[PDB]
């Protein structure tokens, strides 16, 4: 009895009791998720930990068959996903240490206060109360005094942990054969074996700046215009050759430009296209919008929802009875389970989300034939940009006549466009320079390139150079301006936003190239057109059982990602902004500061 | 008239789980086949060697009914020629099959809410299963070189494992329940004759 046998027994054990235990905790989690009882907390909490017991003493048997005696590239890979030890390397004291600096940073985190001057019976936390002022506020001194206070109570507690707990993750990454905790996350998309299909943990950072070298002209015309549009609310504070100011971009952080819409707004006088009244007008439920997704779903191929999903799910909020977490999730408890849960109101909002997630619990189908430890999208990026896709085909216009949502004798005019346009990319191309910017200085943070006294230096001349932001006041080592985002003081990844956004747009594109659509890209919908289901089933089914180079493959006709099909989905808008930034300066300078 | 006891087989209290399987030798008596068309959901009535049509005015000497409970994914495994998990470590049948398969779903009577866990398959053996052969040990699986003595751990496994049925799994996943009816003509003189 060789080695690989011995192997596939092991895996065909692990695979029936891995499916029970998860069953029950994924059950338990629901069931907490649905009510909120002291009981069902309880539950949740030992099936976790059954779950997790069940996991930490299975990882020490599979380290007993060595990885280069296989040669089949399908047990290898499960073989491989339970060998991680993870936090186990380190010794006893370590990791208690590590624990407790973490859920020390989630816990200052979660609640965190500010107080306004010489009033202590008014205090505002994050979420609501700040997220509201840098939301709607158009005074400038009322912002910047929200900025500053997050970034000196809370931003300055975290610091000493933060600089802790990256020598300590250094660690951890050393002692599993890798070269810093950086090049543990870019593990995700390492591919070795089969034999031009490889992809290698450095190459990841070479095609990041190579497609960000390509983004770079539309983000500059896009930054000029809004640059414009934004001396005219604030007279007296923005340079025309200079740098936005880092609290005047909608958000706490800068992540995202949505909230710019009402000041940047090309043609204010024509609305934009809401379906909101018409749907209460033709009477409609939450299981109206259901049933029009899955029939939109139909048409291209895709199968039917199972009868238990109309049965066991959650689509309206259960009122005062119960106490639910009013979050739209997709399950997928296993053993031919599947659920949605979604506090779904009359909004075209609901209606797109509708969309997204039967998208992930359609994926979440597909895969459901193989492994256990397959069971998961080709990569961290594919799961959601699948998801997303569905969204953009369902509030196009011709898509809301056909289901007679809107009426039949409404032209379609080239200035909504625009406004459709410049709509979407406050939200996508203004977060790509940040996603960026923050995975570079994390990645160079942790290979010790940025030395520990000169973080803050290094971060905001990052940003005067990539993204194009500048400080208000001055920020010395004593600040950690990182740490107030949640996705670095909890430890995330955070490249997966930048792929999946490169993604969607070559899915969508090799989708309406298959549809027969011809005209401009951002009107496309694969209504009725199976052949581009049969495209996209094709590599729904596979999960983590083949390389995610060959998985895009089966899309879209390349192997790496690329950048041009998302810039055919602005080509309108970059026209509109060359002509319209004609007698404006692009680019920016990185000398001017307010505070000077 | 004596008709036979069809009855007592398709509408059980109780069923075997499939590694142990129940025979019963139905005999000497006149038997109706109309009653089987009772039971109106059947997600399959395969017939092999003979037509349901015509089945009740050809006759034979001895009948054989067998019954366990299988999950939906391995109705297609009760097919002659085919292979599998349950069609080659738990029940075979011959290539050269006379009979039918009847399966019904039966998850409100089977499945129940924590879990049904008296019915077992089995997943682990040294080598394939004969025709209509029945194997009920529960010695350990020695899966590699060192001798396991009685024990279980490392390269030790324990032959027979359980099914979770509830009333919340798939249809792939939810109980079914099979009967396979086997007719067997000889020189011996033919007894079991229809109306
Ligand atoms: C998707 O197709 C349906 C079905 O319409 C038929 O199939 C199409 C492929 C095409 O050949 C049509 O001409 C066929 O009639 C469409 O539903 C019909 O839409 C028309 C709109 O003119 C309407 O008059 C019918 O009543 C609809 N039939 C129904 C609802 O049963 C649907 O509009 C198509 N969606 C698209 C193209 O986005
Ligand atoms: C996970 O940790 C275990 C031990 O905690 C590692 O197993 C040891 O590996 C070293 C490497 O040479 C051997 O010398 C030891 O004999 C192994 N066993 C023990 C008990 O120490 C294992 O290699 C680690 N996993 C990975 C992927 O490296
Ligand atoms: C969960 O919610 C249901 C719905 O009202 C309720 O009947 C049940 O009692 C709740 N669970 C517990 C443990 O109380
Ligand atoms: C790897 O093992 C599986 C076992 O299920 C087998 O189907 C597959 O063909 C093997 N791969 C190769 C290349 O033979
Ligand atoms: C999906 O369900 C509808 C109604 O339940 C049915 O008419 C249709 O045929 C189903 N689609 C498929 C592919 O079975
Ligand atoms: C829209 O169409 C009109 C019609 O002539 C044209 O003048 C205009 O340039 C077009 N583009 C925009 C952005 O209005
Ligand atoms: C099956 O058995 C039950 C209980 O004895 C009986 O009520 C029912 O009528 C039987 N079904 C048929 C088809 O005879
Ligand atoms: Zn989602």
């Amino acid at each position: 009895s060789t080695i690989e046998e011995q192997a596939k027994t092991f895996l065909d054990k692990f695979n029936h009791e891995a499916e029970d235990l998860f069953y029950q905790s994924s059950l338990a989690s629901w069931n907490y998720n649905t009510n909120i009882t002291e009981e069902n907390v309880q539950n949740m909490n030992n099936a976790g930990d059954k779950w997790s017991a069940f996991l930490k003493e299975q990882s020490t048997l599979a380290q007993m068959y060595p990885l280069q005696e296989i040669q089949n590239l399908t047990v290898k890979l499960q073989l491989q996903a339970l060998q991680q030890n993870g936090s186990s390397v380190l010794s006893e004291d370590k990791s208690k240490r590590l624990n407790t600096i973490l859920n020390t940073m989630s816990t200052i985190y979660s609640t965190g206060k500010v107080c306004n001057p010489d009033n202590p019976q008014e205090c505002l936390l994050l979420e609501p109360g700040l997220n509201e002022i840098m939301a709607n506020s158009l005074d400038y001194n009322e912002r910047l005094w929200a900025w500053e206070s997050w970034r000196s109570e809370v931003g300055k507690q975290l610091r000493p942990l933060y600089e802790e707990y990256v020598v300590l993750k250094n660690e951890m990454a050393r002692a599993n054969h890798y070269e810093d905790y950086g090049d543990y996350w870019r593990g995700d998309y390492e591919v070795n074996g089969v034999d031009g299909y490889d992809y290698s943990r450095g190459q990841l950072i070479e095609d990041v700046e190579h497609t960000f070298e390509e983004i770079k002209p539309l983000y500059e015309h896009l930054h000029a215009y809004v640059r414009a549009k934004l001396m005219n609310a604030y007279p007296s504070y923005i340079s025309p050759i200079g740098c936005l100011p880092a609290h005047l971009l909608g958000d706490m952080w800068g992540r995202f430009w949505t909230n710019l819409y009402s000041l940047t707004v090309p043609f204010g006088q024509k609305p934009n296209i809401d379906v909101t009244d018409a749907m209460v007008d033709q009477a409609w439920d939450a299981q109206r919008i259901f049933k029009e997704a899955e029939k939109f779903f139909v048409s291209v191929g895709l199968p039917n929802m199972t009868q238990g999903f109309w049965e066991n799910s959650m689509l309206t909020d259960p009122g005062n009875v119960q106490k639910a977490v009013c979050h739209p999730t997709a399950w997928d408890l296993g053993k031919g389970d599947f659920r949605i849960l979604m506090c779904t109101k009359v909004t075209m909002d609901d209606f797109l989300t509708a969309h997204h997630e039967m998208g992930h619990i359609q994926y979440d189908m597909a895969y459901a034939a193989q492994p256990f430890l397959l069971r998961n999208g080709a990569n961290e990026g594919f799961h959601e940009a699948v998801g997303e896709i569905m969204s953009l085909s369902a509030a196009t216009p011709k898509h809301l006549k056909s289901i007679g949502l809107l009426s039949p004798d409404f032209q379609e005019d080239n200035e909504t466009e625009i406004n459709f346009l410049l709509k979407q990319a406050l939200t996508i191309v203004g977060t790509l320079p940040f996603t960026y910017m923050l995975e570079k200085w994390r990645w160079m943070v942790f290979k010790g390139e940025i030395p520990k006294d000169q973080w803050m230096k290094k971060w905001w001349e990052m940003k005067r150079e990539i993204v194009g932001v500048v400080e208000p006041v001055p920020h010395d080592e004593t600040y950690c301006d990182p740490a107030s985002l949640f996705h670095v003081s909890n430890d995330y990844s955070f490249i997966r936003y930048y792929t999946r956004t490169l993604y969607q747009f070559q899915f969508q594109e090799a989708l309406c190239q298959a549809a027969k659509h011809e005209g401009p890209l951002h009107k496309c919908d694969i209504s009725n057109s199976t052949e581009a289901g049969q495209k996209l089933f094709n590599m729904l089914r596979l999960g983590k059982s083949e390389p995610w180079t060959l998985a895009l493959e089966n899309v879209v006709g390349a192997k790496n990602m690329n950048v041009r099909p998302l810039l055919n989905y602005f080509e309108p808008l970059f026209t509109w902004l060359k002509d319209q930034n004609k007698n404006s300066f692009v680019g920016w300078s990185t000398d001017w500061s307010p505070y000077a | 008239t004596n008709l036979c006891p069809f009855d007592e087989v398709f509408n059980a209290t109780r069923f075997a789980s499939v590694y142990a399987w129940n025979r019963k030798r139905i005999s000497n008596c006149v038997a109706d086949y109309s009653v089987l068309y009772n039971f109106a959901p059947f997600f399959a009535f395969k017939c092999y060697g003979v037509s349901p049509t015509k089945l009740n005015d050809l006759c034979f000497t001895n009948v054989y009914a067998d019954s366990f409970v299988i999950r939906g994914n391995e109705v297609s495994q009760i097919a002659p020629g085919q292979t599998g998990n349950i069609a080659d470590y738990n029940y075979k049948l011959p290539d050269d099959f006379t009979g039918c398969v009847i399966a019904w779903n039966s998850n409100k009577l089977d499945s129940k809410v924590g879990g049904n866990y008296n019915y077992q398959y089995r997943l682990f053996r040294k080598s394939n299963l004969k025709p209509f052969e029945r194997d009920i040990s529960t010695e350990i699986y020695q899966a590699g070189n060192k001798p396991c003595n009685g024990v279980a751990g490392f390269n030790c496994y324990f032959p027979l494992r359980s099914y979770g049925f509830r009333p919340t799994y798939g249809v792939g996943h939810q109980p079914y329940r099979v009967v396979v009816l086997s007719f067997e003509l000889l020189h011996a003189p033919a007894t079991v004759c229809g109306p």
